[PDB]
């Protein structure tokens, strides 16, 4: 099934290997590091505390 | 035996509104390609077209702005307006006014009907109005030229373009898009080795096919006549 | 799969068609490879270099 | 600037844009516009070439005519990395440059940039013509091998021309010169590879 | 500098900038996560007894060094078992060919070695590694063109890279599009995805024609139309170099491989003139020019349009307040901002004394330091931002711009309050069609009492009062945030010490393509284009189409 | 490496054969990176000795 | 050949020769139409047997 | 300006190498028109342009296609190669035949052929072959033929022998388009026609007949 953005122009795919994992959200490194940094960490583990 | 058979054109299969297919029947040997590539280069090079040049939208300073109540940016409206094929019928330059209010698309049929300006396809969308009390007004300046004339070489002496609210579009006064000649055998009775050049042009709608071939052969023969009287040095 | 795609359209399976010359109209010998490469444009623009 | 090919050049020539060549040859154009009477001072001869009149483009074709310029690539290794060329004016922004000399410069047209230079003094315009002109440097200084060898496209074209197949058109016909060989091939009556008895001289 | 047998799945082996730092500026692989401690771990799906169970375990480097990991190109027989009885794999750095019961893990996907940049080259595995490296390094310098097209040969990671950057506008709660302008999108939220407090109308304001760091045109145009149902995560507005939420860095062109008369000799590239007629590569560049008005010890540098020793031919384009008009087609050398600067102790040489006595001209105590356009750039002035230190008097231009910005912000808050009121009374009407239904009586009394209408003893009666106190909260919020925005606009600025007003003028150049410009494919097939050939000289196939 | 890479560039490479034949490229590119830095200094010395 | 011309004839009819060589080699690779397609890499049939 | 005015040639300057090898550089042509003019003229002159040359030659002794005549060091193949370049100019007679009966000592040139009033052998010093210093004879019935282009012998019983035919008087035409320049208009062509004929007509008249053929093909379409 397809979303309504994919019923516009569905790109023909030659992938033969059945995929298992999605591509993860590509900006996890920078966002997760700065979320560890500025955070009220209740124990003294991460960032400012 | 040695004189020649001269080509005369035969039926013009107007197979679509834009398409065409002309045929030049009793051609001699080897002049098929000689006239075919000549006419392809001439037709594709230099024909009189009637593209647009200046659009003066009502409340618009520059093309890099948007307009409120319309869906395309102004630059996309200009890129839609460049491809507006229009055949001016009486004069050289002309000014077309477009006024449209309320939701819906704006095809080129909403351009104010002049007598001597015939929009060839009224389906050609221009901009998409997207609101109820939203309107547009522009003076499309259409003039007749030849060959690709960009806006950079257009501004020579500024031409008194003191209104800043007038946008300048690049011009493409050239009705043709593809020519593809094709030689074959000409089945006249008392002759074997003749050709029959089948030119299959694809205009945008402004130019007539017979007038395209007529201007092409005319401009070739008029470039030619520095030779038929040689005038040695 | 590319050959079956080229046979789905009317194209020749080699991907190689008979280009003709521009200025003469004599056909090129040894027919050439035409297709649709997705070309880019980089910002080593000559007006920023000259 | 950036460089390009322009393979119509003769090998002592190079393409110079009308904007670099107007800039470099500035004091020569002042010294000529004073000479023609078109501007009696330098404060007028400056504002003539400032707005780039119609007559400052005819002066430039005079002051450029036999004045070599000095093309040079950036990793200058050996003495063939600085050569001289009588420039030819281009409506462009890039430096057109003969294909046979890119072997010497180790120049590719993938965005490699070359710098130009003006021999001002009268000795230097002769130094660049007698010692650094491109038609003078045809052998490498490192060894007696030639340096202006045909590189990659011309040689493939020359390979394709100088061949024979076992059965092409016109195989076995006799030919009364190397010019009837051109007339046969341009009329499409024999292939470029056909074993043919010609008479040469 | 070297690649390692541990880089596989963590660091891309073909994305590093060549030059002095080769392999010091490595790029992270696609699926490559990061540990608790920080060593790069990568997912692997565990082979059980004989089948590839999808328990995707992230394995770090030292833990990778023990097991026997299969390859992504190991055929599976639709149950999980490997097709062969011995299947290639890699144990400890070195590969092998182990028995199919011996293995311990299988790779996740074929992409997990390469980065996100090099996951966009179609037929990567046919290229050599050097040209793949140059393709990956050159694909991130592509200028976003006038109208970006598509990859006709894509990789599927187009959409994930386009969505997962911040360049487009993706919908947050799916719903019906209510109104799309050229710069804003108003989504009306679907019912179940709407939180019951607010009356959800998401307003996405796009970014229009602002500059990048590299002076390109970062610009967002809406892709959806009015009345179109969109879902969550759906892309509404293409960013720069995007098309329908796919990455479109360049434009795909009908190409041919043949040597044409030497004009495409080493890496040079012919380009037909019909390319530049179609404006396929006409990128827009937006530069920013600035003009500070310091406080020199001789006195303040003023800003006015009475500049000495310049004629009317340049002063036509400025207004009376010394700044240029928005929309003015400026070019090389024209005055943008006329800045007079005071000076003293002139002591003229007698040639200029005689000259000014010949023409009757006065000496000028103010020198001219006007911000003029640099030489060569000919653009269109699209924006003037006037800053002022507090206490300095704004001129007519800065007062005009502050009036315009205040009217825009007041209209903005009125638009949010009014269209939020439209959605508010739409949900109030949706409350008012159940349990005390007044099909015309609700339409009889006006919207003063729609959120105070009598219903049954349900949650909807104190949901009319909930949307009522929502609307009265908005009623005070509009005025308070209006005064906030008004004092935020009309306040002074935090400039440097000594500078009075800073005038930024944003040129916008629409650069064409020309001989000299460098183009490239996706595979390291670069080359500066060399001749804008016309349409006739470019070769044509037997149907008429010039390549 | 014992087990060689046995696919041409027409047939394409798998993941492992492409990973194996990438040390050979990152070794060659770093070679030309450091090689110019040495060869500049060599001819710098050679000019001043002669 | 462009060295024996330099040795036999001299400098000037070698500098005029290298331009004509280039002008002919470009013009006859134009009409050659010499492309490269994917069928030009003939993978040998005994490759599978050898492997 | 309008859309019907065009840059016409103004300076055709036909500089020739002394009998038959002109070089008609002409300029300025509109951008691209140099190539169409040059290619049209090249294919018209080269392919189909009327004139007369030799088609068949029978020898008195030799009936074979390639054999030995006695007294000549040149083979019959070499004699036919020399006969292909015999520049014959014929008047209103369409198909005339010639005889070359000469027994002698040295060479036989084109001066010792028989003479008709309508036949103009424009190169009397055109040697054909060389006889030995004997009573060796050579006599052929050489037949000229008025034609329109190049007809090789492979396209076409006594046993006579068949020459290649080159009725067109050109031998080598090669245009060469280079960039001209008007003082404002940037990109213009400069067509440099280079043409050498076989001397039966000057390169002025060859270019004039190439113009006349191309213009009279266009009589049905021009105004
Ligand atoms: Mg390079």
């Amino acid at each position: 099934v397809y979303s309504y953005t994919e019923k516009k122009r569905i790109r023909k795919d030659f992938g033969k290997r059945p995929q298992v994992l999605d591509v993860p959200y590509l900006l996890s490194i920078q966002l997760d590091s700065f979320q560890k940094f500025i955070e009220q960490d209740p124990e003294g583990q991460y960032g400012l505390e | 035996v040695t004189e020649f058979l001269k080509p005369r054109l035969v039926d013009i299969e107007q197979v679509s509104s834009t398409h065409a297919k002309v045929t030049l029947e009793p051609l001699e040997r080897g002049f098929g390609h000689t006239l075919g590539n000549a006419l392809r280069r001439i037709l594709l090079s230099s024909m009189p077209g009637c593209a647009v040049t200046e659009v003066e939208i009502d409340g618009v300073l520059h093309e890099y702005s948007t307009k409120e109540g319309v869906q395309e940016d102004i630059l996309e409206i200009l890129l839609n307006l460049k491809g507006l094929a229009v055949r001016v019928q009486g004069k050289d330059e002309v000014i077309l006014t477009l006024n449209k209010s309320g939701i819906g698309p704006v095809t080129a049929a909403d351009i104010t009907h002049d007598g001597d300006v015939e929009i060839v396809k009224p389906q050609h969308v221009i901009c998409h109005l997207t609101d109820e009390n939203a309107s547009i007004s522009m003076r499309i300046k259409v003039q007749r030229g030849r060959g690709y004339v960009p806006a950079s070489t257009r501004i020579h002496s500024e031409e008194d373009e003191r209104p800043i609210g007038r946008l300048l579009v690049d011009a493409c006064y050239s009705p043709v898009e593809r020519i593809a000649y094709n030689v074959e055998a000409a089945r006249v009775e008392q002759r074997t080795d003749l050709d029959k050049l089948v030119i299959e042009m694809e205009t945008n709608g402004t130019i007539d096919p017979e007038e395209a071939i007529r201007r092409a052969a005319t401009i070739l023969a008029e470039q030619l006549e520095a030779f038929v009287d040689l005038e040695v040095l | 799969e590319i050959k079956e795609l080229l046979k789905l359209g009317d194209l020749p399976t080699s991907g190689q068609i008979r280009l003709y010359d521009g200025r003469t109209g004599e056909q090129f010998e040894r027919p050439v490879t035409v297709g649709y490469m997705y070309m880019l444009k980089l910002n080593h623009l000559v007006d920023d270099k000259m | 600037s950036v460089i390009t090919v322009g393979p119509y050049l003769r090998l002592h020539q190079c393409g110079l844009p009308k904007k670099m060549a107007l800039e470099l040859f500035k004091p020569f154009i002042y010294g000529k516009l004073e000479l023609r009477g078109l501007a009696t001072t330098i404060k007028a001869a400056k504002k003539m070439v400032e707005r780039e009149e119609a007559v400052v483009w005819d002066i430039l074709d005079e002051v450029i005519r036999e004045h070599p310029v000095l093309l040079n690539r950036a990793p200058t290794l050996h003495r063939l990395g600085i050569q001289a060329f009588e420039p030819v004016l281009i409506e462009g922004k890039a430096i057109q440059l003969h294909p046979l000399v890119c072997a010497a410069y180790n120049a590719d047209f993938d965005g490699d940039q070359m710098a130009v230079h003006v021999p001002l003094t009268l000795e230097a315009q002769l130094e660049a013509r007698a010692l650094m002109m491109s038609t003078n440097n045809i052998l490498s200084p490192a060894n007696g091998e030639p340096i202006i060898v045909p590189s990659q496209d011309v040689v493939l074209g020359l390979y394709y021309m100088t061949r024979d197949c076992v059965n092409a058109k016109g195989e076995g016909m006799v030919l009364t010169g190397p010019k009837e060989a051109e007339r046969l091939y341009r009329s499409g009556l024999a292939s470029l590879h056909a074993r043919v008895k010609v008479r040469i001289t | 500098r070297d690649v390692h047998p541990t880089h596989y799945g963590r660091v891309c082996p073909i994305e590093t900038p060549e030059g002095p730092n080769i392999g010091l500026i490595n790029s992270l692989s696609v699926y490559a996560q990061t540990n608790e401690y920080g060593f790069l771990e990568t997912p692997y799906r565990k082979v059980t007894d004989g089948v590839v169970t999808d328990e995707i375990h992230y394995l770090s480097a030292i833990e990778e060094g023990n097991y026997v990991i299969a390859q992504a190109n190991s055929n599976l027989d639709e149950e999980g078992h490997f097709v062969e009885d011995l299947v290639t794999c890699r144990s400890k750095g070195e590969s092998s060919l182990f028995s199919r019961d011996q293995v311990d893990y299988m790779d996740v996907s074929t992409q997990q070695v390469v980065s996100v940049g090099a996951s966009l080259i179609p037929f990567l595995e046919h290229d050599d590694a050097n040209r793949a490296l140059m393709g990956a390094n050159m694909q991130r310098q592509a200028v976003p063109t006038l109208r970006a097209d598509k990859p006709l040969v894509g990789t599927g990671m187009e959409r994930a890279v386009a969505v997962d950057s911040g360049v487009t506008a993706v919908a947050k709660r799916g719903g019906v599009v209510q109104y799309v302008d050229a710069s804003r999108i108003v989504i009306k939220v679907n019912e179940d995805e709407m939180y019951p407090g607010e009356a959800g109308i998401d307003i996405y304001n796009l970014t229009k024609y602002t500059r990048s760091n590299q002076n390109t045109c970062i610009n967002q145009m809406p892709c959806v139309s009015l009345g179109e149902p969109v879902e969550r995560g759906d892309v509404l507005a293409d960013g720069p170099s995007t098309d329908l939420g796919e990455l479109a860095l360049g434009q795909n062109m009908r190409v041919a491989f043949m040597p044409w008369n030497g004009y495409n000799f080493e890496d040079s590239i012919l380009v037909s003139e019909r390319v530049v007629q179609e404006d396929r590569f006409t990128t827009i560049h937006i530069q920013e020019l600035a003009c500070v008005s310091r406080d020199t010890k001789l006195g303040p540098e003023e800003i006015t349009a009475d500049i000495p020793n310049v004629g009317e031919a340049a002063l036509s384009k400025l207004d009376e307040s010394g700044i240029v008009y928005i929309g003015a087609e400026v070019t090389g050398g024209d005055i943008l901002v006329g800045k007079v600067t005071p000076k003293g102790e002139t002591q003229l040489t007698p040639e200029e004394k005689l000259l000014r006595a010949i023409f009757g001209e006065k000496a000028s105590d103010v020198k001219d330091s006007s911000l003029r356009v640099p030489n060569g750039v000919s653009g269109t002035v699209i924006d003037v931002q006037v800053f002022t230190r507090d206490g300095v008097e704004k001129d007519k231009r800065a007062l005009e711009i502050e009036e315009m910005q205040l009217k825009q912000a007041k209209k903005d808050l009125s638009e949010e309050l009014q269209i939020l009121e439209a959605g508010l009374f739409s949900r109030i009407r949706a409350v008012l069609v159940a349990g005390g239904v007044e099909a015309e009586k609700l339409d009889k009394l006006p919207r003063d009492r729609w959120l105070e209408l009598g219903l049954t003893d349900e949650e909807k009666q104190n949901q009319l009062e909930q949307l009522a106190e929502q609307y009265d909260e908005l009623k005070h919020e509009f005025e308070k945030k209006l005064e906030a925005k008004r004092r935020k606009i009309t306040q002074g600025d935090d400039l440097a010490p000594g500078v009075l007003k800073i005038v930024k003028v944003y040129l916008a150049v629409k650069r064409r393509i020309q001989p000299g410009d460098k183009m490239a494919g996706r595979h390291g097939n670069k080359g500066v284009i060399s001749k804008i050939n016309p349409i006739e000289d470019m070769p044509y196939d037997e149907n008429g189409t010039p390549v | 490496i014992e087990t060689p890479i046995t696919a041409n560039f027409r047939e394409g490479l798998n993941v492992l054969q492409y990973f194996i034949s990438t040390h050979g490229a990152r070794k060659g590119l770093a070679d030309t990176a450091l090689k110019t830095a040495n060869s500049g200094y060599l001819t710098r010395r050679l000019v001043d000795v002669a | 050949m462009l060295n024996t011309c330099y040795r036999i004839l001299g400098l000037k009819p070698t500098v005029i020769f290298a331009d004509q060589i280039m002008y002919t080699g470009f013009a006859y690779a134009a009409r050659s139409g010499a492309s490269v397609g994917i069928d030009d890499m003939v993978i040998p049939e005994k490759k599978h047997e050898i492997i």
